[PDB]
């Protein structure tokens, strides 16, 4: 995971 | 200066990264010599070349190699998003994402489906979709549509929201932001 963030997984 | 600064950070991110199972990159960047970004990035690339020649096209050393070009690309392009939010993000003292940038990041609920409504910052946006980033444990990164998004300013009880124990510190870290905006705290 990047230090700005990774891609936030759907639900 | 800066720009040593946050190719030291990329150069260490991606060290870490190539654990995924160049000093002449690393000295160049340790002793400040990079006058450009771009510059940086072609070294990248031809680091890249070199090592798919090496090892060949479909080697498992090529298949990582373009991974780490990709992701290196990928952190040039958060820089350039935002330079404070690069370098919070990866000195990250205490409260770092409460901070406040100059230009002041948009604050927003965001709904992704299942989640109900999020306090997030804008970091981009075009017409359809905004790129958000949450508040709260991760920080996570989400292109949301426009119209799942909500300015900070309505109440959070007219909005439907699940309020699970990550959603409750994202409020609290939302709040201190919010605060820190207001007292014109910005990160030294
Ligand atoms: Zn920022």
């Amino acid at each position: 995971a990047p230090a700005t963030g990774g891609v936030k997984k759907p639900h | 200066q800066e720009m040593g600064t946050y190719l030291r950070f990329i150069v260490s991110r991606m060290k870490e990264r190539a654990i995924d199972l160049v000093p002449t990159i690393q000295e160049k960047v340790n002793e400040g010599k990079y006058r450009s970004y771009e510059e940086f990035k072609a070294d990248a690339q031809l680091l890249l070349h070199n090592t798919v020649i090496f090892y060949g096209a479909a080697s498992a050393q090529a298949d990582i190699a373009r991974m780490l070009y990709k992701d290196t690309c990928h952190e040039l392009d958060e820089l350039q998003l935002c330079k404070n939010c690069f370098y919070l993000s990866n000195a990250r003292p205490d409260n770092w994402f409460c901070y406040p940038c100059i230009p002041n990041h948009e604050l927003v609920w965001a709904k992704m489906k299942g989640f109900g409504f999020w306090p997030a910052k804008v970091m981009q946006k075009e017409d359809n979709q905004v790129d958000v980033r949450f508040f709260g444990h991760h920080h996570q990164r989400a292109w949301i549509p426009s119209e799942n998004i909500q300015d900070i300013t309505v109440n959070v009880h007219r909005l439907h929201v699940k309020r699970s124990m990550g959603w409750k510190k994202a409020c609290d870290e939302l709040e201190l932001h919010q605060r820190f905006l207001r007292e014109g705290r910005f990160w030294k």
